[PDB]
Parts: structure tokens; C-alpha cells; sequence
């Protein structure tokens, strides 16, 4: 589940330490994230330009037949739109959290992919470090310059 | 040993997809109506109203062969065969017959 | 012949309630769209591939 | 390639071990799987809803343009029909494939994640044990409750 | 990024080793992303089958509501073909960059599901071997053949 408590951005981290505790968001992966969706309401909205026009139309009681055409064109036109419409909103909705559930995976993995061996994958997005990691430590894991090779004594010493 | 493994059966039904073409599927549904079943029904409960040999003018102006024809209280949609050939029998113009066909369609 | 549906082609009353049919281009009722393709197979499960 | 034995449900497991053998279904990712393609199907279906119309027109010799104007009317209609039946159709059969090995690939992620280093990935869906693991044991894979420290240690050693 | 050098597919591997380096096309991956994309652009262009029309209808001045009918007509059409048009290319694009992007993704995979522990995954789609890995090697793991087991050994020695 998320965290009622971070609201400063869609994605981030939250950690506990020998020298405190408490969450940020992932400034990188938001804006990303929101680049991305920004776009895509805007396109779906921008890309429909219409002209002007006047819809309604007059015929008298002889002309049924044309004022039939006239709703038959309406009809039509009303059911593609109605139709592409709830299906542009349901496939949308599905692959705006497939979006963002791929935005938070690859926050994970990139986490993962610096720790290696010094940490283990326990849940809840979490990695428990095998050696002491204070506040330095995990910022250089969140900005990606985590160094590892100089944790990976004391990851081993606390295993071994 | 543990594995992970799907279900497969017997089926021999292929669907297109944007990237390959005839996939088989274990389980498939159709989304277009391909069949009728062979008759003209009343519609909404409602039945029609047959003319047999007869067109609209032969019908409303009383051509003599129409008069074996019952009358209608009500219907939902007019059937006429494409050998409806007993219409006007005294030649001349039927004028505004498209929009009175209409108006008697329902 | 005694028998009622929603939608009255020509060639016969359909039935049925899936959103196109093939059958004809002129109906009368709450009908499918017409198309002109001949199957629109919508997959439900996953490959057979035994 | 899937199991023509396995008819209890689309996703499930297969074992061997001392005790016995067999398959079955793994309900959870079956029905979840079906109540995705229930409503995907249902959706497609039960959002074109339309009204009742009256299609043919009828028009005389001197009004060939009318008749003609209706003609374009249905010709367009139809053409719009026919053609985003034929994407929906091709588009959702490669989403309904790529759902379907998605939720296969999850339950592989979930068996991995509880087994750890107890068990080798082989291929074919298959996680061979390096202990002994009964048929209390891989019921307990199955339902996400394995215990893994206890089986640790004859993992280890059967490798030692 | 991509090797501007490595013109005969969409993917592939370098390499370098003693005996040499240099580069190939996997055309395995290659080839079936081209029918992939091959059919997808068909099936757009394919799909849209349309008949012989005659578009322009002429009308007199006593006809306007007339040619303003058949213009709606137009404008309809004309703005749902657009919006689909655009939509469809908007996503097709984003699917199209997402499905190159797991080719790409799942021959890695296969590289280090033969190689296990007997490379370091490094980056830059890049498995540093921990072990002699002369040309009939590399080509053994381009081909999916690694014999693993004979190059355990040298693996660890040189990591003890
Ligand atoms: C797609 O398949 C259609 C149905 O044919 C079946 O599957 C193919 C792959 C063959 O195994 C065939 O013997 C089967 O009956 C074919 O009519 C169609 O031509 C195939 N591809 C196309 C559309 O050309
Ligand atoms: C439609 O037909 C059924 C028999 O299949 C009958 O029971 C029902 O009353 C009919 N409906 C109407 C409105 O006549
Ligand atoms: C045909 O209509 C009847 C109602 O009279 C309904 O019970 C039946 O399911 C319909 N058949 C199909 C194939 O939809």
C-alpha cells in the first residue's frame, strides 16, 4: 500500500536508520512520470479539433424522409463517439496504472541493481542492509551512487 | 520438483493479433452475428403487415386484387415481396408516394 | 412466421445480441452495425500451444 | 508448452517428489484471470448500446442525389465500423495474450521469491528443491507460506 | 545507446575477448521483431478497404439546408477519422518503441539465465565473464548452447 503521510510527489522512498527516520519522493521518477501523463490527457484532448458548425436542421411535414436521414446521421455519429469514447477511457485507465505501476518497478530494480549482495530483498518495496547504512549511505542508493565495494566487508562480516 | 505450467487442450480456433497471425487459443468468442434464423418476426411484439402480391398504392387505393388482403389494426413494419407488382391499375401519378410510405410504415 | 425479435433483416430475424453483424446493410430494430468482415474472433484465453 | 491434462482451471502447478505426484489448477491466478477477461469481453459487448432505427430509405428516379447522399452516409458508417472492429479485434487479442503470460510470469515471481536459495531454476516452469520437500511442502509453496529457514539448512548441505 | 557500427539487424551482441572482438546481429530476435512490425503496419494499412466513391454532390440555391446536410455529413466523418487517425498513431508509436524495447529485454535475460554465476552482470547489456570465454564460447552463449558446468570451476577459482 502507499503512504497517506508522502505528498510531495507519485513515487519515493521511505527508510529507518541508526540516525532517523522518514521519506521523500523521487523527484526523478515523478517528473517523469508526470511528463508522460501530461501528455497523454493532453493528447487526448488537443488532438480533437473541431470547426464550426450548426447542428440543427428544419424540414416540413413533407419531408420526412429527409429529417430521417438528418437523425440518421446523428445516430450514427453519436454512437461511434459514445462508443470510441468509453473504450479510449477504459483502455486508457488500464495502461495509465500499468504506467505507473512500471515507474515504481524500475525504481526498485535500479535500487536493487547498486545494493547486490549488501542487502536483502525482504518486501514491501524494503532492502535490509547487512552493514551499517546511515544517512549518506542512503542517499547515495536513492541518487544512484551507491558504492558498493566499501559495504561489502561488513555486509559479509554480519552474515559469516 | 516444483513447476509452474498452463492449461492446453484440444482447440483448433486461430485469432489475429497486430503483431502474428493465426494463433491458436484454448478459449474464443465472437463479437459478429453471422446468422439469422430464416423468417420475418413481429418486432417488439408487434406483427407486420404482409401485402402478399400487392404494393402500398395497391393496398390504400383498393386495387381489386388487394381486396383479399385483411386489414391491420396496427403494425411494426411493412413487408412487400419484390413481385409486389399490383399497384396503381389506372395509370398516372401517385404523387408524394415515397413520404405516404413512410407515414403507413409503422 | 409467429415468432418476435429486436432486430428484422430481409434475409430473416436476428436473434442475437453481439455489437456487428455481416448479414445485411438494411435493418429495422435495435441492430448490430453492419460490417463487411468476416470474423471478428475475440480471444478469451491463452495460446494452445501443448 | 501448457498441460492438456490440467482442465481445472488456465494457470496451475505440476509436481514430483518422494510422496506422489500430479497438477492443479492455482485458483487465485485462474480466477482473477477470468474475472479480467469476463469484464474486458463484456465491455466490448455491452457498451455499443443502440437504439432503434430504421435504415432503408426510399427515394424516386429524379431524387439521385438524395439516394446517393444516403448511400455515402451508410458507406461511411460502415467503413469506420469495419475497419476499428478489425484494430479492436487484433489489438485486444495481443492484450489478452500478453495479460494471460503476465499472470503466469507473477505466480513463477511469487514461487521463486519464497524459495530463495532452496531450490534451483531449471526451465520448463520447474524450481528443483535441494531438500526434501513433501507434499506438505509444496502445498505450502503453492499458498504462499513456505517456511524457509527451516529447509535452509538441508539445502545447504545436500550442496556442500 | 545503440551501435551506429552494427548495421545488418535491429539487435545484437558485441564483444571482446583474447582472441578478438567485433560484433553481430542476433537474428533470431531480428528477424521475428521484423515480422512483427511488418504486421502490424500491414494490418493498418490492410485493414482499410474501401470502395469507389464519388464524394462531391451539387446543390441549387434553393437547397441549403441541403449542401448543409451533406457538408455535416463530411465534417462528421472528417473529425472522427482524424481524432482515430492521430489516437492510432500516438499509440501504436508508444507500443511499437515498448515491444523493440522487450526483444531487447528478453535476450538479455537469456544470456544470463546461461551464464548464471559464471558472469558479472556489469551493465550496458554487458556480462563480464569470470572466466576465459575465447570465440567458440561467446558464440555457444549467443547460440543458447553455454555448456555452464565446464566453466564452473575456472569461475570461481578466479573470484577464491
Ligand atoms: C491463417 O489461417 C487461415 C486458416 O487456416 C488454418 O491455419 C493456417 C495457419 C494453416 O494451418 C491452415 O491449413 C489452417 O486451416 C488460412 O486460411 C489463412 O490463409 C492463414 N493466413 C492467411 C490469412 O493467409
Ligand atoms: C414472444 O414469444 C414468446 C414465445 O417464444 C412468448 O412467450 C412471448 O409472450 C412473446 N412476446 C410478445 C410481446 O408477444
Ligand atoms: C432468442 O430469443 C429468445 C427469446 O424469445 C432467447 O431466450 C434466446 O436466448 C435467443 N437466442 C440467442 C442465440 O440469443
Amino acid at each position: 500500500g502507499g503512504w497517506t503521510g508522502m505528498v510531495d510527489g507519485w513515487y519515493g522512498y521511505h527508510h529507518q536508520n541508526e540516525q532517523g527516520s522518514g521519506y521523500a519522493a523521487d523527484l526523478k521518477s515523478t517528473q517523469n512520470a508526470i511528463d508522460g501523463i501530461t501528455n497523454k490527457v493532453n493528447s487526448v484532448i488537443e488532438k480533437m479539433n473541431t470547426q464550426f458548425t450548426a447542428v440543427g436542421k428544419e424540414f416540413n411535414h413533407l419531408e420526412k424522409r429527409i429529417e430521417n436521414l438528418n437523425k440518421k446521421v446523428d445516430d450514427g455519429f453519436l454512437d461511434i463517439w459514445t462508443y470510441n469514447a468509453e473504450l479510449l477511457v477504459l483502455l486508457e485507465n488500464e495502461r495509465t496504472l500499468d504506467y505507473h505501476d512500471s515507474n515504481v518497478k524500475n525504481l526498485y530494480e535500479k535500487v536493487r541493481s547498486q545494493l547486490k549482495n549488501n542487502a536483502k530483498e525482504i518486501g514491501n518495496g524494503c532492502f535490509e542492509f547487512y552493514h551499517k547504512c546511515d544517512n549518506t549511505c542512503m542517499e547515495s542508493v536513492k541518487n544512484g551512487t551507491y558504492d558498493y565495494p566499501k559495504y561489502s566487508e561488513e555486509a559479509k562480516l554480519n552474515r559469516e | 520438483t516444483l513447476c509452474i505450467g498452463y492449461h492446453a487442450n484440444n482447440s483448433t480456433d486461430t485469432v489475429d493479433t497486430v503483431l502474428e497471425k493465426n494463433v491458436t487459443v484454448t478459449h474464443s468468442v465472437n463479437l459478429l452475428e453471422d446468422k439469422h434464423n430464416g423468417k420475418l418476426c413481429k418486432l417488439r411484439g408487434v406483427a407486420p403487415l404482409h401485402l402478399g402480391k400487392c404494393n402500398i398504392a395497391g393496398w390504400i387505393l383498393g386495387n381489386p386484387e388487394c381486396e383479399s388482403l385483411s386489414t391491420a389494426s396496427s403494425w411494426s413494419y411493412i413487408v412487400e415481396t419484390p413481385s409486389s407488382d399490383n399497384g396503381t391499375c389506372y395509370p398516372g401519378d401517385f404523387i408524394d408516394y415515397e413520404e405516404l410510405r413512410e407515414q403507413l410504415s409503422s | 412466421h409467429d415468432c418476435n425479435t429486436t432486430c428484422q433483416t430481409p434475409k430473416g430475424a436476428i436473434n442475437t445480441s453481439l455489437p456487428f453483424q455481416n448479414i445485411h446493410p438494411i435493418t429495422i430494430g435495435k441492430c448490430p452495425k453492419y460490417v463487411k468482415s468476416t470474423k471478428l474472433r475475440l480471444a478469451t484465453g491463452l495460446r494452445n500451444i501443448p
